[PDB]
RNA sequence: UAGCGCCGGCCAACUCCGUGCCAGCAGCCGCGGUAAUACGGAGGGCGCGAGCGUUACCCGGAUUCACUGGGCGUAAAGGGCGUGUAGGCGGCCUGGGGCGUCCCAUGUGAAAGACCACGGCUCAACCGUGGGGGAGCGUGGGAUACGCUCAGGCUAGACG
RNA sequence: CCUGGUCCACCCGUGACGCUGAGGCGCGAAAGCGUGGGGAGCAAACCGGAUUAGAUACCCGGGUAGUCCACGCCCUAAACGAUGCGCGCUAGGUCUCUGGGUCUCCUGGGGGCCGAAGCUAACGCGUUAAGCGCGCCGCCUGGGGAGUACGGCCGCAAGGC
């Protein structure tokens, strides 16, 4: 089975977008909706939308790129360019409020499960809560 | 600037294998171990690309029209001989465009020597002298005849089979040269700035591409060309 | 320690004219007029391509050697520096520049930082009123740095000060010239030294 | 307008029938301390060829540096082959904080203040590679939400 | 009163004479077998200076025990293979508890030391006053996304 | 004759019952050991003939243990893909073994080759990953000394860990 459906997801992202695929499935999860929301408002996807593979529920993530470029490579810039797994199952890691990162000095974002819900950095220290610390993107 | 219904033996593809999976979107369904290009996606990108190959002509810009397949051999050293357009022919030679100063001085050298055909400095020194410069302003000519007409770098290319030329293709997107060619199934769309999904194995449909282009060229450049004597060339 | 030996030699060694001398470096006698090349047999030699540290090592010398101050005290001051808030580099010519010494030198009542050096370690010197001897003394905006009313009538005094009439004193510092002292208004800042250093290249001397 | 220091010269050697036969390659930096900069690597029979070819070279190959006060927008870390290099962004009044090659790449490129460490190997041509990427992954807040507009 | 170390590269500083794989140097790479910037002396130079070198020991560089932060096809490194105990880890939905986790308040966190400012010895070292911190743990209240737990449900894993 | 594993189709049943696995336990080529049997061919040791400066070898003629069977030990290896197991994701082309299907073709399991992206120090790997990820186990930490010495456990011994 699936070990870490979190990180299997951001895993599905991240190779999906490398060969700059329309959008991609993954096996579905209010978790998982949860994170593609904040993953959408933040802007690093066009969007999800939930769909039945099978007989079976999945969420579609429709990806998102840059322009076509000049010279050798053409391929377009990803608008994901890195997106990483740090809280796992054997080794968890939780934060306290003034220990919540800075990613890429805000360029970049980290996405928290607080009890004040999936929040992101800036959205965290701004209602004041520390959690378990999901990924980082940017 | 009709095409249409009037397009024949284009939607042909290659066989089903010998593809290149990139090219899906452009290809309609898979008859008789066949891909066969997309129809409507044809003139889509058609549209996009001949306002480019518009602008750029109007603006006087100039294309290097290239091709050795020996399918549209003879088709481009007259379609490219229309207008002011340089052709690539024989063989496509490594550097034509990176190191082209250099490839530059053997089109002086042809320059050249036809002034010492000309002048009456022929019969001056030995026979031996004499068989030899007429063999190197043989193949000079062989080469270089289509590409004799590029004083500079060329603000375009046109290539026929984008697999085969690919060399060319490279060394254009190097230098940051746009690249418009004619893309059969088993070729890399991504590295064509603009495509014309279509057979590059028929001399029809390279006859039917190639002059449209031209009449294209000339029609933004005013004059309107009477239609091209390619036609004959069918066999 | 703080030398004691020949100083133009270094005028040459570091390959710009430093005043050690007070006056005659102002004279076509400083021998960096006569011998721009480095001290030494090999002096004349075509030099080699000098190694990033060989750079930094010299930059940090001319400094040092400008104010005649000890490796000790140098180091010490540049790593009190860099404990401050504010740029080290800045702050760290402040600081040098705050020097008893240095400070009596620049209201001209000595013609070079080393005789104003003499000049403080026998008490002719006073700041607010007291006699300070200690060359290191760290002066703070606000003080007033004067002659020993018991020393005002030394013939040195006498040449100094009257070839400071018509004279001009640095932004941050005030003259009176007739009572024989002067102010201290504020810690200098870097556009206003003419210093013939890369205060980043010291930086980088003991970053490494 | 350009300014030019060169990192490394070497004399390497292949073997030909009865001797050594030498060849210098040279890397070489060159920048406007506006925020441009370029790298090459150039190889010739003798020095001074192959130091002026590295110059050409360099010039050739060039990167666009988006400084933000002195010095760079977010630390990137970067691998080159076994290379990796360590960029991070530093207050006014630090300084360049690196080895030889990376000062040099930096500080024609015109950082002030950075803060950096070479990691894995050391090797001075993958370290200026590598460097090179680095800068040339720079995003600014500009670059990003023009990414992410959609 | 001015001394001490160094000048092949790393590493800032070069020439003459003596020596001839000797005498010797050397932290590593190395130097010396007739013309040594490496031995020994001299002139010169570089660095520190009432000190300067050497030896020993600790951290550093060393991402070289890698939590931050490493690896195992051929460089050192996959157990000869399986079965399975303890342990580690755990698919989707709902609910209860609030153990992990997070938040607010509060107690504790002696002085000296560390940081900042002001001040006393002519300065500094040294010292005085004041300020600011703080991980951890105790107590009271709160939150429930995730991990845990109890109860119920599903069939995409597994088995039949 | 007895018996293990496994693949496909149907979508029928249970309802997370799962993955890994220190220690334990079992299996473990060849050689070797014990008891009993067997012994054609081959063949360590050994007996000879050549070759050679010598030839305690290569070549030639013999030949014992052994190689074979049963039972019990031994536990090693270039025990190799020099690549731990499981699950998810990431172009294709081609050859082949083996199922199913509307049988040009499609779909599933296994064995090869070339190659997208990517990775790698390079060679190369590339849906049979050495790519992108998660879980768990084993192992490495410069070369020689040394897989040695000591201790312990195992073994009839040789010797093994
Ligand atoms: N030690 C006594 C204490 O000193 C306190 O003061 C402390 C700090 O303020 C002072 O720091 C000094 C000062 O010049 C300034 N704030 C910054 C400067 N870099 C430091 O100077 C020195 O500090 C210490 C020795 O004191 C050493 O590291 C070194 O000699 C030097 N850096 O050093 C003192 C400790 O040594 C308070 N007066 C009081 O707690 C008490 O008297
Ligand atoms: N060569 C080691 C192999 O590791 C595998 O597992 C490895 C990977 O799955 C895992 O990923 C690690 C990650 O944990 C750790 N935090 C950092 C490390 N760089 C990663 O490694 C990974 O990423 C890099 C690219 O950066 C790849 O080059 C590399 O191939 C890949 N293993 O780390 C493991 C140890 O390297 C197999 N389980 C093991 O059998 C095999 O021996
Ligand atoms: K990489
Ligand atoms: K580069
Ligand atoms: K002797
Ligand atoms: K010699
Ligand atoms: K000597
Ligand atoms: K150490
Ligand atoms: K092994
Ligand atoms: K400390
Ligand atoms: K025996
Ligand atoms: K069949
Ligand atoms: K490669
Ligand atoms: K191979
Ligand atoms: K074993
Ligand atoms: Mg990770
Ligand atoms: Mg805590
Ligand atoms: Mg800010
Ligand atoms: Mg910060
Ligand atoms: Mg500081
Ligand atoms: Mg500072
Ligand atoms: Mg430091
Ligand atoms: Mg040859
Ligand atoms: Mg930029
Ligand atoms: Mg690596
Ligand atoms: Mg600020
Ligand atoms: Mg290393
Ligand atoms: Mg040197
Ligand atoms: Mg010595
Ligand atoms: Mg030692
Ligand atoms: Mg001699
Ligand atoms: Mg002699
Ligand atoms: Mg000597
Ligand atoms: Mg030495
Ligand atoms: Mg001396
Ligand atoms: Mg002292
Ligand atoms: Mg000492
Ligand atoms: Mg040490
Ligand atoms: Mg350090
Ligand atoms: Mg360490
Ligand atoms: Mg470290
Ligand atoms: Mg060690
Ligand atoms: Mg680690
Ligand atoms: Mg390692
Ligand atoms: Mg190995
Ligand atoms: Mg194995
Ligand atoms: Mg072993
Ligand atoms: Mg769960
Ligand atoms: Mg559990
Ligand atoms: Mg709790
Ligand atoms: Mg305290
Ligand atoms: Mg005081
Ligand atoms: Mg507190
Ligand atoms: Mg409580
Ligand atoms: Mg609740
Ligand atoms: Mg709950
Ligand atoms: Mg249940
Ligand atoms: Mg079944
Ligand atoms: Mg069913
Ligand atoms: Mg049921
Ligand atoms: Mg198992
Ligand atoms: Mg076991
Ligand atoms: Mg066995
Ligand atoms: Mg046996
Ligand atoms: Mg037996
Ligand atoms: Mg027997
Ligand atoms: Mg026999
Ligand atoms: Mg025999
Ligand atoms: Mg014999
Ligand atoms: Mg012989
Ligand atoms: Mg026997
Ligand atoms: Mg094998
Ligand atoms: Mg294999
Ligand atoms: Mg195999
Ligand atoms: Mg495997
Ligand atoms: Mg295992
Ligand atoms: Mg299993
Ligand atoms: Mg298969
Ligand atoms: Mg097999
Ligand atoms: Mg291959
Ligand atoms: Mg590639
Ligand atoms: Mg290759
Ligand atoms: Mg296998
Ligand atoms: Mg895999
Ligand atoms: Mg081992
Ligand atoms: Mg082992
Ligand atoms: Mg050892
Ligand atoms: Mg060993
Ligand atoms: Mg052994
Ligand atoms: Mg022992
Ligand atoms: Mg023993
Ligand atoms: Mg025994
Ligand atoms: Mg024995
Ligand atoms: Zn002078």
């Amino acid at each position: 089975m699936l070990t870490d459906p979190i990180a299997d997801m951001l895993t599905r992202i991240r190779n999906a977008t490398r060969v700059y695929k329309e959008s991609t499935d993954v096996p579905a999860s209010r978790f998982k909706e949860e994170i593609l929301r904040i993953l959408a408002r933040e802007g690093f996807i066009k969007g999800y939308e939930r769909v039945d593979v099978d007989g079976k529920p999945y969420l579609r993530v429709y990806l998102k790129y840059g322009p076509r470029r000049q010279g050798p490579d053409p391929r377009p810039e990803q608008v994901i360019h890195h997106i990483r797994r740090i809280s796992k199952p054997g080794r968890r890691v939780y934060v306290g409020v003034k220990e919540i990162p800075r990613v890429r000095r805000g360029l970049g974002i980290a996405i928290l499960s607080t009890s004040k819900g999936v929040l992101t950095d800036r959205e965290a220290r701004k209602l004041g809560v520390g959690g378990e610390l999901i990924c980082e993107v940017w | 600037t009709v095409k249409e219904l009037l397009e024949a033996g284009v939607h042909f593809g290659h066989e089903r294998k010998r593809w290149n999976p990139k090219f899906a979107r452009y290809i309609y369904a898979e008859r008789n171990g066949i891909h066969i290009i997309d129809l409507q996606k044809t003139m889509e990108e058609l549209e996009r690309t001949f306002r480019f190959i518009e602008d750029l002509a109007m603006r006087g810009g100039t294309i290097l029209f290239v091709g050795t397949k020996k399918q549209a051999q003879d088709i481009v050293r007259m379609e490219a001989e229309r207008a002011g357009m340089p052709y690539v022919n024989q063989r496509w030679l490594g550097g034509m465009l990176t190191n082209f100063k250099t490839i530059s001085q053997r089109v002086h050298r042809l320059e050249e020597l036809e002034a010492l055909f000309a002048s009456p400095e022929i019969e001056e020194r030995p026979k031996k002298e004499q068989v030899r410069l007429k063999h190197e302003l043989e193949r000079l000519q062989k080469y270089l005849s289509g590409f004799r007409l590029l004083k500079r770098l060329p603000d375009a290319i046109f290539v026929v089979d984008p697999t085969k030329e690919a060399i060319a293709v490279r060394e254009a997107r190097k230098l940051f040269i746009p690249v418009i060619a004619l893309a059969d199934t088993d070729s890399d769309p991504d590295l064509v700035d603009y495509i014309i999904p279509g057979n590059d194995d028929a001399i029809r449909s390279i006859q039917l591409i190639l002059s449209r282009a031209v009449d294209l060229i000339i029609q933004a450049r005013g004059g309107v060309v009477e239609p091209s004597p390619s036609y004959a060339l069918v066999q | 320690g703080r030398y004691i030996g020949p100083v133009c030699r270094l005028c040459r060694r570091e390959g710009v004219k430093l005043y050690l001398k007070g006056e005659r470096c102002y004279s076509p006698k400083c021998a960096m007029e006569r011998r721009p090349y480095p001290p030494g047999q090999h002096g004349q030699k075509r030099a080699r391509r000098p190694s990033d540290y060989a750079v930094r090592l010299r930059e940090k010398q001319k400094l040092r050697r400008i104010y005649g101050i000890s490796e000790r005290q140098f180091r010490n001051l540049f790593e009190e520096a860099s404990k401050k808030k504010g740029v080290t580099g800045s702050v760290f010519l402040g600081l040098l520049e705050s020097r008893l010494d240095n400070v009596v030198y620049r209201l001209g009542f000595a013609v070079s930082r080393r005789q104003a050096r003499q000049l403080v370690r026998h008490g002719h010197i006073t700041v607010n009123g007291r006699r300070v001897d200690l060359p290191s003394y760290r002066v703070r905006p606000g003080d007033e740095i004067a002659v020993a009313e018991k020393s005002r009538n030394l013939e040195l005094i006498r040449q100094n000060l009257e070839a400071m009439k018509g004279r001009k004193v640095g932004p941050w510092l005030s003259l009176d010239v007739e009572g024989m002292k002067g102010k201290f208004l504020r810690l200098p800042d870097r556009e206003d030294l003419a210093l013939p250093v890369n205060e980043q290249l010291v930086i980088e001397f003991y970053s490494r | 307008d350009f300014e030019e220091k060169m990192i490394l010269i070497r004399r390497t050697a292949r073997m030909q029938a009865g001797g050594r036969r030498f060849r210098f390659g040279a890397l070489v930096v060159v920048g406007d301390r506006q925020g441009r900069v370029g790298l090459g690597f150039g190889k010739a029979p003798e020095v001074p060829l192959a130091v002026q070819k590295a110059g050409y070279y360099a010039r050739r190959n060039m990167v666009e540096v988006p400084l933000q006060n002195g010095t760079i927008p977010h630390e990137i870390e970067v691998e080159f082959g076994a290379s990796k290099i360590v960029l991070k962004p530093a207050a006014p009044g630090t300084g360049v904080i690196a080895g030889a090659v990376p000062r040099a790449i930096l500080e024609l490129a015109g950082v002030t203040d950075i803060l950096t460490k070479e990691l894995g190997s050391r090797n001075p041509i993958n370290i200026a590679y590598a460097t090179m990427e680095a800068l040339r992954q720079l995003r600014t807040k500009a670059d990003v939400e023009r990414l992410r507009k959609g």
